[PDB]
């Protein structure tokens, strides 16, 4: 495994020697040579969606971690009131609010306004300094700073920092994904992605997907 | 000048500006004579060349024949679906007991009682599982779509969208250059009718709920009652 | 401002890298906005100025045209159906389409026969659009001039260039306002003005957050 040069690991493997693009070296974290749509011809633009990608990924991995660590951490102990990730949302309405970890005593959030009031304010700064500038660097690598960001610093070795550049971009993919399938599992099933996974391991053979393959039919 | 027989095209041996009207830049254009400006890198070089850029997706050539690649194989894909949609219909009209014959809920059938009935008949197919059936069409399908792009038992070196070999040119009507630059844009443009009526096939059954071939006999039953504007009231807003 | 390095950007004071080097300040409403970099390469750059432009144009002649017959609802004239994702159902009623509620002034009965006549006018002046015709021939396609400006407010360059940015401004707004009508058209299912109404009759509950429910599955 390389992860970089021409002889890297590519999407289809075998398969991947003729489709693979010209424009796309052996350069960046991941490039498993897939652009078969061919939108990353001209650099900048390929640049532009290296961030939108890690950004993304970055976000889908907290993401996926908000998403099944309530169901799970329901499952083990600590009981809420909506503990499923996608009717979250509705805690804010509850006659008891949404809480953090499901006690009176912490938060007793009852306002939906203040809490988006307060994070598009301060995300507002927060996202204009991950584009250019801010207290914790401006010049810097702006998908990779450091610095400030790396308390345990490891970014020391470029070979590590290389692999730790592939480890997360694949993560991130993976977690992007699963995302994908989690927005897609919650809204054809209606029940939780942790709940699926106890329903496909009770009945695997027709407690899977295709069980609800019926269901988007349209009427009339 | 030209006599009858020539202007009604009786002889197919001087027919030199058959490729005119579709390639070269007295071709024809997706408005006409009002679409002045040509997009200057759609050449007309390439079958299905219209002109029509108007997003300007395809500016940069590289994407351009990826795009190119894109709308060859959906294509292909549509002209297979939109004559695979048609026909258990067309043969349920005919007789032949398909027991669910609309496109839209023949992926259901496996879920039946007696699996998937090829042509409504137990000793056709007869697929139970579907599990099985995705099975074999995931390994099937990376195995043909993997020997697509770099080469493999059907051929190697050849063109990533036409190979025409001795496999995808069997009956050879594609030996001839100007033969082969005729039905390229002749395929390409029943490809484009067959993309646009299978987009129809989706949205008439997402909005309507039956038959492709029920809905063209209500069309054709009542054409100014039944037509796509009496169910533009099912998306209402409540 | 408005143009050149040193004009009003989309992050504003945060905005001095962010912005792309391509987006050079020389068409109106340039704030530097291109985080996708989809109008990288120049012609990119210019079919998605037209779309831009035409979107826009669209987008604020269908915000008038969908609260216009909310304010005359307001005004006193009841209409076939003031409601405009119930508008088209007017063709279908009764009494037909009567365009300010009087029965002697549209009565419109087939609706075949008018996306017939509107798509038989509508190709014709959109076709026109591209090359010339009897209103102009060659001029600049997203600024024409010469017969669709009968008071001809384009005759200084500055004020021309100024009333370029703000127009792209007033249709960035619009297209902004029109993407709202049709995402609380379907969550709530009143008219724009409508919303308005129930906004102002408390402001605290008649929000999005009140109808942030309905789109959950459940099974
Ligand atoms: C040689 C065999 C081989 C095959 C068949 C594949 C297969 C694939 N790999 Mg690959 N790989 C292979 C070798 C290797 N891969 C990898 C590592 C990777 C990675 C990291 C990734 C891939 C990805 C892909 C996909 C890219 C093409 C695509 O998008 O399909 C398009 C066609 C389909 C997806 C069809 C299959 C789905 C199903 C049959 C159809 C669904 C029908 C629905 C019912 C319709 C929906 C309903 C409507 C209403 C919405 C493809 C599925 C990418 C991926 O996972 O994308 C998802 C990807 O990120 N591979 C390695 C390690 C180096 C390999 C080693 O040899
Ligand atoms: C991060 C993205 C994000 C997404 C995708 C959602 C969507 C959701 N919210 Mg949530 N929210 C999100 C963040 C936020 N919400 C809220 C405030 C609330 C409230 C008060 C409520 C919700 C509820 C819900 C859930 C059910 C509503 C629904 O229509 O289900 C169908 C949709 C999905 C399951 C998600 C599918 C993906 C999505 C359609 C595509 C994602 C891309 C988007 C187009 C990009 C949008 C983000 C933009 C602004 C950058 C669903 C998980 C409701 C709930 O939980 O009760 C049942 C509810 O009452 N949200 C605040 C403040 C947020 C801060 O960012
Ligand atoms: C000092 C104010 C400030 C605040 C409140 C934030 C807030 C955030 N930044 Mg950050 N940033 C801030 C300064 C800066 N950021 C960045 C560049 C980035 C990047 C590339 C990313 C973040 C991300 C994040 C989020 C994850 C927390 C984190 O970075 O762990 C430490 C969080 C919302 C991440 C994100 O949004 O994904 C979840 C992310 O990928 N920031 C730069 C450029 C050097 C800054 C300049 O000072
Ligand atoms: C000179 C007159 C002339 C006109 C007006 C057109 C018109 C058109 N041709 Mg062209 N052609 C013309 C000459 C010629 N064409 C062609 C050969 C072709 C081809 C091969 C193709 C075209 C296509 C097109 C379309 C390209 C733009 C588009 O996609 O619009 C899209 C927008 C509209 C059509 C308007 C929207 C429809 C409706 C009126 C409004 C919406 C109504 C709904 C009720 C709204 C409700 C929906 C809600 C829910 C959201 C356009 C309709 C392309 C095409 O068919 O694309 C569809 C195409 O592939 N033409 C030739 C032969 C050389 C011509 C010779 O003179
Ligand atoms: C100094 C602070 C400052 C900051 C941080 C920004 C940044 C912004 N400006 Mg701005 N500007 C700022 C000052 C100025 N601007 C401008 C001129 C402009 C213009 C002309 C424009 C902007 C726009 C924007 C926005 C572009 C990013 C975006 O689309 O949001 C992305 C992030 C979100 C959308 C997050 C939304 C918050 C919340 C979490 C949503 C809730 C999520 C849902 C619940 C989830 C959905 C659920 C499911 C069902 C899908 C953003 C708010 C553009 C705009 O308005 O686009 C909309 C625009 O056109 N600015 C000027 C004049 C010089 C300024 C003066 O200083
Ligand atoms: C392209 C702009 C355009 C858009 C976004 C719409 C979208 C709409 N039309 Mg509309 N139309 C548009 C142009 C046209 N329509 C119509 C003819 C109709 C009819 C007859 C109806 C609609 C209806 C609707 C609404 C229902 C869809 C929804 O989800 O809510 C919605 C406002 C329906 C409606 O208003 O609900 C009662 C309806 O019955 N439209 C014609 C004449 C050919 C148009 C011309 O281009
Ligand atoms: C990689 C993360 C991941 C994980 C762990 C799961 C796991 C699960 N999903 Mg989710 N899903 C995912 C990604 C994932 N999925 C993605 C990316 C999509 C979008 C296509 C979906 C869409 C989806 C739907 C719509 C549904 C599930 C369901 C399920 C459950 C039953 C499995 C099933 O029906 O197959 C569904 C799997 C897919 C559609 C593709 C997932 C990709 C896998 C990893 C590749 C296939 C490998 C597989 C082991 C070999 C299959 C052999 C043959 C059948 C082809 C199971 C808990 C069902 C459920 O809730 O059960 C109760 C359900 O309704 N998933
Ligand atoms: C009617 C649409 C149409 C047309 C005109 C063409 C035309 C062409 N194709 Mg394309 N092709 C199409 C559809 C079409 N194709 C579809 C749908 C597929 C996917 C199955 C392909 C897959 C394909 C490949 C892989 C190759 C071609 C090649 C060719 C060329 C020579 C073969 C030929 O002349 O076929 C003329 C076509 C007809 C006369 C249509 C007959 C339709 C029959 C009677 C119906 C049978 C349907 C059948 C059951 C579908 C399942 C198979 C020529 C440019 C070859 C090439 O370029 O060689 C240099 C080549 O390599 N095409
Ligand atoms: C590569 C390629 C190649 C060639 O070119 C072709 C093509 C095809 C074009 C391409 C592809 C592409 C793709 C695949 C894409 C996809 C993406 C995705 C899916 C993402 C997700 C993504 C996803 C995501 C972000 C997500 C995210 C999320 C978040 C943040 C959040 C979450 C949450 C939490 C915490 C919890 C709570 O309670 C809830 C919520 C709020 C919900
Ligand atoms: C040109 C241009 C230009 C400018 O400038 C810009 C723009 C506008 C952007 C552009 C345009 C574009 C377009 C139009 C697109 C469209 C497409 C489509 C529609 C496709 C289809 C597409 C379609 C398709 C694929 C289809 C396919 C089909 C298939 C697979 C099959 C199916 C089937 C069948 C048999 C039946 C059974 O039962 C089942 C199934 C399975 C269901």
């Amino acid at each position: 495994i390389e992860w970089y040069g021409p002889d890297r690991p590519k999407f289809l493997g075998p398969f991947s020697e003729g489709d693979t693009p010209a424009y796309l070296t052996g350069e960046f974290p991941g490039d498993y040579g897939w652009d078969t749509a061919g939108l990353s011809a001209d650099p900048e633009t390929f640049k532009r969606y290296r961030e939108l990608e890690l950004i993304h990924a970055r976000w889908a991995m907290l993401g996926a971690l908000g998403c099944i660590t309530p169901e799970l951490l329901a499952k083990n102990g600590i009981p809420f009131g909506e503990a499923v990730w996608f009717k979250a949302g509705a805690q804010i309405f509850a006659e008891g609010g949404l809480n953090y970890l499901g006690n009176e005593n912490l938060i007793h959030a009852q306002s939906i306004i203040a809490t988006l009031a307060f994070q598009v304010v301060v995300m507002g700064l927060a996202e204009a300094y991950r584009a250019n500038g801010g207290p914790l660097g401006e010049g810097l690598d702006p998908l990779h700073p450091g610095g400030a960001f790396d308390p345990l610093g490891l970014a020391d070795d470029p070979d590590t920092f290389a692999e730790l550049k592939v480890k997360e971009i694949k993560n991130g993919r993976l977690a992007m994904f699963s995302m994908f399938g989690f927005f897609v599992q919650a809204i054809v099933t209606g029940k939780g992605p942790i709940q699926n996974l106890d329903d496909h391991l009770a009945n695997p053979t027709a407690v899977n997907a295709f069980a609800y393959a019926t269901k988007f039919t349209p009427s009339a | 000048k030209k006599t009858i027989r020539e202007k009604a095209g009786w002889w197919s041996n001087g027919g030199n500006e058959k490729l005119s009207a579709f390639y070269g830049p007295d071709r024809g254009l997706w408005l006409g004579p009002l679409s002045g400006t040509t997009p200057a890198y759609l050449t007309g070089e390439f079958p299905g060349d219209y002109g029509w850029d108007s997003a300007g997706l395809s500016a940069d050539p590289e994407t351009f024949k990826r795009y190119r690649e894109l709308e060859l194989i959906h294509a292909r894909w549509a002209m297979l679906g939109a004559l695979g949609c048609i026909t258990p219909e067309l043969l349920a009209k005919n007789g032949t007991p398909i027991v669910e014959p609309v496109w839209f809920k023949a992926g259901a059938q496996i879920f039946a009682e007696g699996g998937l009935d090829y042509l409504g008949n137990p000793g056709l197919v007869h697929a139970q599982s579907i599990l099985a059936t995705l099975a074999v069409q995931v390994i099937l399908m990376g195995a043909i779509e993997g020997y697509r792009v770099n080469g493999g038992p059907a051929g190697e070196g050849l063109d990533k969208l036409h190979p025409g070999g001795q496999f995808f040119d069997p009956l050879g009507l594609a030996e001839d250059p100007d033969a082969f630059a005729e039905l390229k844009v002749k395929e390409i443009k029943n490809g484009r009718l067959a993309m646009f009526s299978m987009f129809g096939f989706f949205v008439q059954a997402i909005v309507t709920g039956k038959g492709p071939l029920a809905n063209l006999d209500e069309h054709l039953a009542s054409p100014f009652t039944s037509n796509a504007f009496t169910y533009a009231q099912k998306f209402t807003p409540q | 401002e408005f143009y050149g390095p040193n004009r009003a950007k989309w992050l504003g004071p945060y905005s001095e890298n962010a912005t792309p080097a391509y987006l050079t300040g020389e068409f109106p409403g340039d704030y530097g906005w291109d985080t996708a970099g989809l109008s990288a390469d120049p012609e990119t750059f210019k079919r998605y100025r037209e779309l831009e432009l035409i979107h826009a144009r669209w987008a604020m002649l269908g915000a008038l045209g969908c609260i216009t017959p909310e304010l005359l609802a307001k005004s006193g004239t009841q209409f076939g159906e003031a409601v405009w994702f119930k508008a088209g159902a007017q063709i279908f009623s009764e009494g037909g389409l009567d365009y300010l509620g009087n029965p002697s002034l549209v009565h419109a009965q087939n609706i075949v026969a008018t996306l017939a006549v509107q798509v038989i006018l509508m190709g014709l002046v959109e076709g026109y659009r591209v090359n010339g015709g009897p209103a102009g021939e060659g001029l600049d396609p997203l600024y024409p001039g010469e017969s669709f400006d009968p008071l001809g407010l384009a005759d200084d360059p500055d004020t021309f260039a100024e009333l370029k940015v703000k127009e792209i401004k007033n249709g960035r707004l619009a297209m902004f306002s029109m993407f709202g009508f049709f995402v609380q058209a379907i969550v709530t299912g009143k008219g724009p003005i409508q919303n308005l109404d129930d906004h102002l009759s408390n402001p605290t509950v008649n929000n999005a957050f009140a109808f942030a429910t309905k789109f959950t599955p459940s099974a």
